[PDB]
DNA sequence: ATCTGCTTTGGGTGGGTGGGTGGGTTGAGGCAATT
DNA sequence: AGCAGAT
């Protein structure tokens, strides 16, 4: 069982959020995790609750949702124009062609071009972003030595130089992304609390 | 930080010329006014092809496949 | 100068008359003698100046 | 039917653009330069999103600077009482949220909850800040993303979210010194920094003159406001008329013609050349926004 | 538990009195000594200027805000207590004072019923009255923000705990202030001594500098008055009923002669100065004070005398302040 | 009219798919906002 | 043990 709550983005500003309870039966358990947006398809059902009647004074029933599918809406506000419960998954025909696109000789540079095409220049920034998106390979040497396998990028530029737009694009494109701003983040907001 | 990218804004008339042209063309392209679902998808594809050699959705799936 | 605790105010007058009234109460006399007022004045003076001047 | 006829009669007028500017905040006297900015802010600009989900701003931010007692607040008061959605606040906001959102948790177990601020409450409206130059450092920094990306990102203990802040800011500020000094530049007279200053589309400076003629004229008008009451104010278009036309204008989504496209590039070139640091790539989009707003007014 | 035709006739009889002004001024606070100007200003504040409901224009406040600032020796809390007693509606508060109810509307939980209730603060409960704030110097910055919002917009807006509401706070303010040190230094300006933002002390219609300069004659007179405490005057009930009647029924209006005198006085007060002697705020203060003076006479019109009295008080207030 | 059967106080020898607007209330420790 | 129900 999970307690669904209205997303802060949709709730009217300043008002309290409503919530409902969703029941996830086998094969749907652990698909959703705390702190994540989701799109739940299910059956709206009601049953008798004695305590609710006792507190309210009227014969009001209790309502729940019986989940039938879940779609992870977190960090995908710009992918709402897409079918399926997963927008980063592939058919058997889409990966028989991700393998033609990739034998061609200049994919390493048509990929860099396709990074935030609505930004005019900044080839180095786009190359760094592509490298970070694809990332390196982690390796545990003999089970004793751990070596990081991901690439970190820093953009240190002038005011109107299309940095935040690049960050927003990377948020759109990555499988799992979270956006944080300077003073809107805390030491335990990042990491764990 | 593996990569440091320093960005500078310098006034070069030729550089300002290209950037302004691109920005104005982009604003024109993104204007809202500029089967039904099939026609909408086709026009969106035509608009997207002008600036990106690879479709963005195909690119997302490709990146996920490569990382997996 | 900076040595003074604080310039006298009407509060000081009210305090002086209050002390004189209490002294008269101790004396058990209605009529507040000049002696009570003088003693109250001496008390206020020695409250602070007596030890500050040392 | 009758109102439509009124609307048609309004558009057919050839002075229409001038009449609307002269009909904004009739209470104030002789600040037509400011009024043009406010009218353009109400109409706004076209909001666009690219073919890859990158959002381009379409809201006009205005800053007003002037000496004390120069009808600065009178302009904000008119906007909040006229615009559909709006929120009047001050830089030194009393609430914990301030201009942006804050996280507040009820006693003991209760998990953290988001408390809306000024910029969130004015969503899709106009947020009027009475004293911009006195904002708190947390809001000063947090206002960076709200003004351009139109969101507020918060990641605190147990709660993380992106909150919509699609608002147009109309701020009023006092000079760093007691009065605006004509010798220094706008940068010197203001305590704001370059990144914020580039986020404002327009700037208006209101001075205080000691001319006898202007003093008598201003004093007369203020007194007549109380004496004649309504009779002292006769703008061409009443408040109901103006609010109807503005709603009609916003249904228009003007585009850029071929001739204007080339022309708009040349003007940015000239603006950049004279600068060489006020002007950035943002000013190019400001001219696109204002051009759309001016078109909407017509 | 432990108005009539006759009252109206008595009110007209007192109104017709030639020496009405000084009579009310003396009757406001009999026990205070030799503060005629302050009492006159407070009397004007009590009546309050006309309130304007405007179409095609914003609302114009008829309240009067007065700041009674000076040395601690003088009598300032006395005057606030008197005003509280006289006022038909109002509250008494001290900044940063837990005893006071609170200046701003705040959401709380009813202990008796365990429910959430929106409780209005002192400013909202003073709607239509005078809110006397005894200690204006020591105030929380948030309190000074809500005060700015009140004196500017005359409403308090609270948007917390799921509630978004606005409360009318059309209340005058009569605050008191003390110097940073043990006494007021004439050499330094009023702003430095007061320890208040220029944006805040610029909003008071009158600012009164009551200083305890040491003078043989003045101290002699004050001591004589105080010791003796161990020209008719009016009972407090009559004063409050008169004030309520005037504040509810009379609504003075400006005239062409008053319009000429106001313009001329404002221009003269500007031309005195480059240093800016007066601002457009002084014009609103003068018109409000003239309206209040007209109200006190129960007149429905503002004559040359009302505007002239208002300028004399405003000019004197600009004077030592 | 007689026989059969459940549940208290309040408390962990009912619990957390009953909650805290059904009462059991100090003590410690973590977090944001205030400084 | 007092009260709530079925034969
Ligand atoms: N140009 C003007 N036209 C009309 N009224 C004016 C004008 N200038 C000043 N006033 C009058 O001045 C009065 C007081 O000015 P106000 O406090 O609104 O100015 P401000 O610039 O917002 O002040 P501050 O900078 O101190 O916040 C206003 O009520 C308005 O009536
Ligand atoms: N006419 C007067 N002129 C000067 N002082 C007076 C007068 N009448 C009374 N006082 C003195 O003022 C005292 C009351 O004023 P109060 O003590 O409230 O002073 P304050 O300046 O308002 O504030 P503070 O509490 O900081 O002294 C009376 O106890 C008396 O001492
Ligand atoms: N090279 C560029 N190509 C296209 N647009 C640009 C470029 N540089 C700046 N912009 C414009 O600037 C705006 C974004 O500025 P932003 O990156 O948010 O400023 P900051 O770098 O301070 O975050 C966008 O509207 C974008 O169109
Ligand atoms: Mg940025
Ligand atoms: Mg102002
Ligand atoms: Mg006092």
């Amino acid at each position: 069982r999970v307690t669904l709550q209205e997303a802060p983005g949709t709730v009217p500003p300043g008002r309290l959020p409503r919530h409902r309870e969703v029941i996830l039966l086998a094969d749907l358990v652990d698909v959703s995790k705390p702190g994540e947006e989701v799109e739940v398809t299910g059956i709206y059902k009601n049953n008798y609750d004695g305590n609710l009647n006792a507190k309210n004074g009227f014969p009001v029933f209790a309502t729940i949702i019986e989940a039938n599918s879940i779609k992870r809406r977190e960090g995908n506000t710009a992918n709402e124009g897409e079918e399926g419960l997963d927008v980063f998954s592939w058919t058997e025909e889409e990966e028989r062609e991700f393998r033609k696109i990739s034998r061609d000789r200049g994919i390493i540079d048509k990929i860099i071009s396709s990074m935030a095409p609505s930004i005019y220049g900044h080839r180095d920034i786009k190359t760094a972003v592509a490298c970070s998106l694809f990332g390196g390979v982690p390796k545990n040497v003999n089970g004793k030595h751990s070596i990081r396998g991901d690439i970190n990028v820093l953009l240190l530029g002038d005011p109107g130089t299309a940095k935040s737009q690049i960050l927003k694009y990377v948020e759109k494109t990555a499988h799992r992304a979270v956006f944080a701003t300077g003073q809107g983040a805390s030491a335990v907001g990042l990491t764990a609390s | 930080f593996d990569i440091l990218c320093v960005v500078r804004d310098l006034v070069d008339e030729e550089a300002d010329e290209r950037l302004a042209t691109f920005v104005v063309d982009s604003h024109v392209r993104s204007h809202p006014e500029n089967n039904a679902r099939q026609r909408r998808l086709q026009r969106q594809r035509k608009k997207e092809e002008e600036i990106s050699p690879i479709p963005q959705e195909l690119l997302m799936k490709y990146i996920h496949y490569a990382r997996t | 100068s900076k040595f003074s605790f604080g310039q006298a105010t009407p509060r000081t007058l009210l305090g002086i008359i209050r002390l004189s009234q209490a002294l008269a109460k101790l004396r058990l006399a209605d009529m507040v003698d000049i002696d009570d007022v003088e003693e109250a004045l001496r008390l206020v003076r020695v409250s602070k100046e007596s030890l500050y001047q040392e | 039917s009758d109102e439509i006829n009124e609307l048609k009669e309004m558009v057919k007028d050839e002075h229409i653009y001038d009449k609307l500017v002269r009909s904004i905040a009739p209470a104030v006297f002789g600040h037509e330069a400011v009024k043009k900015g406010i009218l353009l802010q109400m109409l706004g600009g076209v909001h666009k999103s690219t073919v890859e989900g990158i959002k381009l701003r379409g809201d006009i931010n205005i800053c007003v600077v002037g000496d004390p007692s120069t009808s600065k607040s009178q302009f904000l008061k008119y906007v909040v009482g006229f615009a559909p959605r709006s929120v009047y606040t001050s830089g030194k906001a009393s609430s914990a949220a301030g201009l942006t959102a804050a996280v507040v948790r009820d006693e003991e177990g209760g998990d953290y909850t988001i408390e809306a601020g000024a910029l969130m409450l004015a969503d899709n409206g106009i947020c009027c800040i009475d004293e911009f130059d006195k904002m708190d450092i947390s809001d000063q920094v947090a206002i960076h993303e709200a003004m351009e990306q139109q969101t507020i990102s918060i990641a605190k203990a147990g709660i993380h979210a992106t909150l919509n802040a699609r608002t147009s800011i109309l701020a009023a500020a006092n000079p760093v010194g007691g009065r605006y000094n004509r010798k220094l530049s706008l940068r010197g007279n203001l305590n704001m920094t370059a990144p914020i200053m580039s986020r404002f589309d327009l700037f208006f400076v209101i001075l205080d003159d000691c001319n006898e003629k202007i003093d008598t004229e201003l004093a007369s008008h203020i007194v007549d406001l109380h004496m004649k009451r309504d009779e002292a104010i006769e703008p061409p278009f009443s408040a109901e008329q103006l609010r109807r036309y503005i709603k009609y204008a916003r249904t228009f989504k003007p585009i850029l013609t071929k001739e204007a496209r080339s022309y708009l590039v040349e003007k940015y070139k000239e603006l950049r050349k004279d600068d060489a640091y006020r002007i950035t790539v943002r000013q190019l989009e400001s001219m696109i926004r204002l051009s759309e707003a001016i078109a909407r007014a017509n | 538990k432990v108005i009539t035709d006759q009252d109206l006739a008595k009110i007209r009889e007192v109104a017709a009195r030639e020496d009405l002004y000084s009579l009310l001024a003396r009757s406001i606070a009999p026990s205070i000594y030799e503060l005629e100007d302050v009492k006159k200003g407070i009397l004007l504040q009590l009546f309050g200027g006309t309130n304007k409901t405007f179409t095609k224009g914003g609302r114009y406040r008829g309240d009067i805000n007065i700041l009674l600032c000076g040395d601690p020796s003088t009598s300032k809390s006395q005057i606030l207590q008197y005003v509280h007693k006289i006022t038909p509606r109002g509250v008494y508060t001290s900044g940063k004072g837990s005893s006071a109810v609170g200046l701003t509307a705040y959401i709380t939980r009813d202990v008796d019923t365990k429910q959430l209730v929106l409780e209005s603060g002192a400013l909202v409960l003073s709607d239509g009255g005078v809110c006397c704030i005894d200690e204006f110097d020591k105030m929380s910055d948030s309190t000074r923000s809500v005060l700015h919002e009140v004196m500017e917009q005359q409403t308090i807006s609270i948007a917390k705990a799921g509630i978004i509401t606005t409360l009318n706070a059309r209340s005058s303010i009569l605050a008191s202030a003390n110097p940073i040190g043990s006494r007021y230094n004439p050499n330094l300006p009023v702003t430095e001594n007061i320890d208040l933002p220029p944006p805040l002390l610029s909003r008071f219609d009158l600012v009164y500098l009551v200083l305890d300069k040491v003078d043989e004659k003045n101290d002699r007179e004050l001591a004589k008055h105080l010791t003796n405490l161990y020209d008719d005057v009016l009972p407090v009930e009559f004063l409050t009923m008169y004030i309520s009647y005037a504040k509810e029924h009379i609504h003075p209006i400006i005239t062409e002669a008053a319009k000429t005198e106001l313009v001329r006085a404002y221009v003269g007060m500007r031309k005195m100065g480059k240093r800016i002697t007066a601002t457009t705020r002084q014009l609103e203060s003068m018109i409000r004070l003239a309206e209040a003076h007209a109200k006190m006479k129960l007149k429905n019109v503002v004559e040359l005398e009302d505007v002239q009295e208002a300028v004399r008080l405003i000019r004197s207030a600009i004077k030592d302040y």
